[PDB]
């Protein structure tokens, strides 16, 4: 939902049809050539396309313009739906599109490959084996006259 | 192949 638009800087380039330009001001926002965005579908209940701005356009013929680059999710692919919904692929299709079909200003970063990185266990809550549920771990604190062997679940069952 | 035809 966007009805207030506006260029931001003079021309980079023309065409003598087209007028390109690097930012645009769309509502209280400004956008940029590089940034993405996402745009709603034809059918609502789809999930959101998302895209990169590559270029920004005044048109004689089509208004203001800009170029999409569509990214896609698992369900695009061969793969299905992926484990994290903010997963994106890069993806080679396009489109010229008017401004007035963006939805919202959305960021998109690369995540370069990674290591294996400390596979060391962990714990995060404590589970009652009586009841089956589970808590926030339990704060019985050790004296001064038993640290030197103090076992928190030898204290609690006593 | 064009994704978005509203109007
Ligand atoms: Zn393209």
């Amino acid at each position: 939902s966007k009805n207030r638009i506006s260029w931001v800087g003079d021309a980079v380039k023309t065409d003598g049809k087209k007028s390109y330009y690097k930012k645009v001001c769309i509502d209280s926002e400004t956008l940029e050539v590089g940034d993405c965005v996402s745009v709603i579908p034809d059918d609502s209940s789809k999930p959101l396309y998302l895209a990169r701005v590559t270029a920004l356009w005044e048109d004689s013929s089509n208004g203001q313009m800009f170029h999409a680059h569509w990214f896609c999710a698992g369900t695009d692919t061969v793969l299905g739906a992926t484990s994290d919904p903010l997963e994106l692929f890069l993806v080679d299709e396009c489109e010229d599109m008017q401004l007035s079909y963006i939805h919202s200003k959305v960021q998109v970063i690369y995540k370069a490959p990674s290591g294996a990185g400390s596979a060391t266990y962990f714990y995060q809550l404590w589970y009652d084996q009586d009841y089956a549920r589970f808590e926030s771990p339990p704060k019985t604190q050790p004296t001064e006259d038993n640290k030197y062997k103090f076992c928190a679940s030898c204290a609690r069952l006593a | 192949h064009r994704k978005v035809l509203r109007d």
